């Protein structure tokens, strides 16, 4: 719920708010940030999650997040976490297009 | 070894029936396997089987060798020289591994005639006679003391039969039991909490728990363990109390030296290489 | 004498928090001697019988022999290394499973709660300088409880 | 009648070896006993025996099933003592507390009690 | 009556691959009864176990890994949490939160209030059980039950 | 059909208790007391005799005990 919501927890800010220059969290991904290329694509990704979200919306006009469907993303990252021993407050080792591709 | 503790026994009361102890200094395990072997691997003489000449009663024939296996055999002077039967060499029975008993008895009288203990026979020397009168001064004998009416019979009726009774122990039929109950208690105040009370007030105290008389109620120690084992072995009256337990002992003994042997076969017989 | 991850001296403020209880456990709800941390702690009352309005000592450490490795465990009785302070009244074993505190704005980090479980047995505890011994992974944490104090 | 007959829960067969020794191949100085024909009142007293050595860093029994006569005793050592010779001591020294059980048993009864025989 | 219908049948129709029925994605089977029953009594973390019991159900377990876990009491004497020996039982190392809805605390508004662990909750982590009770709920015919996530 | 040798719970042999309690029963009207004396402690022994029925008695009154 909440458009401004759902733009708060989604969206890859770029403008950086003073909270670690992208230092915090993740890595070397401080050295991206100058890339014009990434800030686009991203925000070709976040196009989509608006559009998604459209029609996510027309398939489910009563606004149930429940369905059946297969692996159950979410318990896979939870068994992915454990086992490598990721710790949270560690900073990160991810590149984000690398994600996204 | 040296962590084998010594420990110890008081007896508190002995009856005819009855033998009432007290065990103590010794392992719960030790209690429990022992209290089995009183009622399991004790041996006796008991009917084994029946052979029926004539059989008129109004009882059908197989009840009549249920009633008649079921009943208690004096068994102490000859259950140790009496051998199994399946260990003894001859075919069928002996005068070495089995006693045999001779029942007669018909209805020609007009009032109704009883059967009973006394009027079963030993073939046998009276060494192994039914449990109820023979060297009697019983004050145990009481108005019929038939110990046990195998059937009634009206003017008409006879029956007639053979019987060979033969050693075996409790874990193979309930006949061959050797004690008529076994009371077996340990830790009357439940310091050791092995059950939990709820309102420890509504339960009584046995005659064990009188210790601090007062009304407190289960004192608690963590640091304890089992100790002091109460018994009453009581008597089916076919095997003198304390012969049960002397014979429940030696069995075990003979038991565990065997498995023992068997073992020592394994580092002799096939030489223990193999662990 | 294992490495010491951390060490105080506990005053116990309530051991029995709303009241709904069980047997055998009791919740400890503490305050520490520096002020500036907080714990709770569940505890076998029945064994170790504390009691309200005196002071605790209490230690923890990931280790017993000397200062390495050893959660290989089975436990093994045969060790008779005097590693272990073995002087201590009450020792539990158990692992850290979750860690929290102000991870968002400038600097954050701000003071630190630590979640910690030995065998189903719970403990929560509040600081700051004990943020370099506190984990959501890595087991073999050793909870010690001494003295009872003066 | 498919009943098994009686004598079959305690008889050994000609064709079964009382007792059977075979090793581990997980962990080492374990071993595993099997009892044939033998319910709790062997293993149950034998596992006890066990707990009681000092140097046994493990030992049970299970009764595989109620239908099936026979018992497994597993048992682990320290690397230094074998589990055969435990398992010699815990039956020799359980020998030894029986016969002094029916020895202080008797000389009890040996009290001037005069319903003895 | 012959080799191919046997293995037809131990590869479609035999039990163990009959868990998780296709008509609701969930168990078909689950602990029941007693055992149902003596799961929630020997989970509650107020069960203590000393050496002697623990070894004997270690040897009533199959899979048993070899070696000894160190009992969550060392001192005065070495015992074992309920929870300590289940979490031998359970496979692996499957995860799942919740997956209890017992009766238990303050729903709606329970867990928002301090998270005062309220042992409640079931958590299980790296195939060791964590806390809670296990019930119905976590064991049964439940959609996200331990069995069904265990298959 | 006549009370059996040995209570099933426990074994304590009751057939030879039956007749003496007959006995007592027409002197007294205390069950409570006759169960006692013939030393009838526990229940499941006192069950026994206590809930058994005689059906010998009846059955043996047919005339042709004969086939
Ligand atoms: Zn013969
Ligand atoms: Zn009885």
């Amino acid at each position: 719920p909440s458009n401004k919501a759902f733009e708060k927890k989604f969206r890859f800010d770029y403008t950086n708010e003073r909270a670690l220059r992208r230092t915090l969290q993740e890595d070397l991904v401080k050295d991206v940030l100058s890339n014009a290329h990434i800030q686009n694509e991203l925000e070709r990704e976040f196009e989509r999650m608006r559009e998604d979200r459209e029609v996510l919306r027309v398939i489910f006009p009563t606004g149930d997040s429940k369905v059946v469907l297969p692996c159950n993303l979410l318990r896979m990252i939870w068994n992915a976490q454990k086992i490598f021993h990721i710790n949270p407050r560690l900073p990160s080792d991810l590149h984000p297009i690398k994600v996204v591709e | 070894m040296p962590y084998a503790n010594q420990p110890t026994v008081r007896i508190t009361e002995l009856t005819d029936e009855n033998v009432k102890f007290i065990i103590e200094n010794t392992d719960l395990a030790v209690a429990n396997s022992i209290r089995r072997v009183f009622i399991a691997e004790v041996p006796i003489i008991a009917i084994d089987w029946v052979q029926i000449d004539a059989n008129s009663s109004v009882l059908h024939d197989e009840f009549i060798a249920h009633r008649l296996g079921l009943i208690p055999l004096i068994s102490d002077d000859i259950v140790d020289k009496l051998q199994y039967s399946r260990d003894c060499t001859c075919e069928e029975f002996c005068p070495e591994c089995s006693v045999e008993f001779t029942l007669d008895v018909r209805c020609n009288e007009d009032q109704t005639r009883h059967v009973t203990s006394r009027d079963l026979i030993s073939n046998s020397p009276r060494v192994i006679p039914v449990t109820s009168r023979n060297r009697d001064n019983d004050p145990n004998d009481y108005v019929e003391q038939d110990d046990i009416l195998i059937v009634k019979l009206r003017k008409g009726q006879e029956l007639r039969l053979r019987a060979y009774a033969k050693k075996g122990f409790g874990k193979e039929h309930a006949k061959w039991n050797p004690t008529a109950g076994v009371a077996f208690e340990y830790d009357p105040d439940n310091a050791l909490r092995h059950t939990v009370y709820p309102k420890p007030e509504e339960w009584p105290k046995s005659e064990y728990s009188e210790l601090d008389e007062d009304e407190s109620q289960a004192p608690y120690d963590p640091n304890g363990k089992p100790e002091r084992f109460y018994y009453n072995v009581e008597s089916c009256g076919s095997l003198r109390p304390e012969t049960i337990v002397l014979s429940a002992l030696s069995g075990l003994k003979k038991k565990l030296s065997d498995l023992q042997t068997q073992l020592s076969h394994e580092i002799q017989s096939d030489v223990l290489t193999i662990n | 004498m294992a490495g010491i991850l951390f060490e105080d001296i506990f005053d116990v403020k309530d051991i029995d928090p709303e009241g709904k209880k069980f047997d055998r456990v009791s919740r400890l709800h503490c305050e520490s001697e520096s002020f500036k941390m907080d714990l709770i702690l569940d505890v076998n009352i029945q064994i170790y019988p504390v009691d309200l309005g005196d002071k605790f000592r209490l230690v923890i450490a990931s280790t017993l022999y000397e200062d390495g490795t050893l959660d290989d465990g089975e436990y093994n009785p045969t060790d008779d290394r005097p590693s272990r302070a073995d002087q201590f009244e009450y020792v539990m074993y158990g692992k850290v499973y979750r860690i929290e505190g102000d991870e968002t704005s400038t600097e954050a980090a701000t003071r630190l709660s630590a979640y910690v479980s030995y065998g189903g047995l719970l403990m929560r505890l509040q600081g700051d300088a004990n943020n370099l011994h506190g984990f959501e992974v890595d087991s073999r944490v050793y909870l010690l409880m001494k003295k009872l104090a003066f | 009648m498919n009943a098994p007959p009686a004598f079959e829960s305690f008889l050994l067969f000609e064709g079964e070896k009382k007792i059977t020794i075979n090793k581990d191949t997980k962990v080492p100085n374990a071993c595993l006993f099997t009892i044939n024909k033998e319910d709790h009142t062997l293993g149950n007293i034998i596992k006890s025996q066990l707990l009681k050595d000092p140097q046994v860093l493990f030992a049970g029994y299970k009764v595989p099933h109620p239908l099936e006569h026979k018992i497994i005793i597993r048992v682990q050592t320290t690397p230094d003592y074998s589990p055969q010779e435990a398992f010699t001591n815990a039956i020799t020294d359980l020998i030894s507390e029986l016969s002094l059980l029916e020895e202080r048993f008797r000389v009890a009864i040996k009290d001037k009690q005069e319903g003895i025989e | 009556q012959s080799l191919e219908t046997r293995a037809e049948i131990q590869e479609l129709a035999m039990v163990p691959r009959m868990i998780v029925t296709p008509q609701s994605n969930r168990p078909v089977m689950g602990i029941v009864q007693d055992t149902l029953t003596a799961v929630r009594k020997f989970t509650k973390r107020d069960v203590f176990l000393e050496r002697g019991e623990v070894m004997n159900l270690l040897m009533f377990l199959s899979t048993w890994d070899g070696k000894v876990p160190q009992p969550a009491i060392l001192k005065p004497r070495p015992l074992w949490t309920g929870k300590q020996i289940f979490s031998l039982i359970i496979p692996g190392h499957i995860n799942c939160i919740r997956t209890h809805s017992t009766h238990p605390d303050d729903e709606d508004s329970g867990p928002y209030k301090h998270i005062s662990p309220g042992d409640t909750k079931v958590v299980v982590e790296n195939g060791e059980l964590i806390m809670g009770i296990l019930c119905k709920k976590s064991l049964g015919t439940s959609a996200g039950s331990l069995v069904h996530i265990s298959y | 059909m006549i009370i059996p040798v040995r209570c099933f719970t426990c074994g304590k042999i009751v057939g030879n208790k039956w007749e003496a309690y007959l006995g007592l029963l027409q002197a007294e009207y205390t069950e409570g007391d006759a169960l006692d004396a013939l030393g009838l402690k526990r229940y499941c022994c006192r069950r026994m005799l206590l809930a058994h029925v005689d059906l010998i008695e009846k059955l043996l009154n047919y005339a042709p005990l004969e086939k």
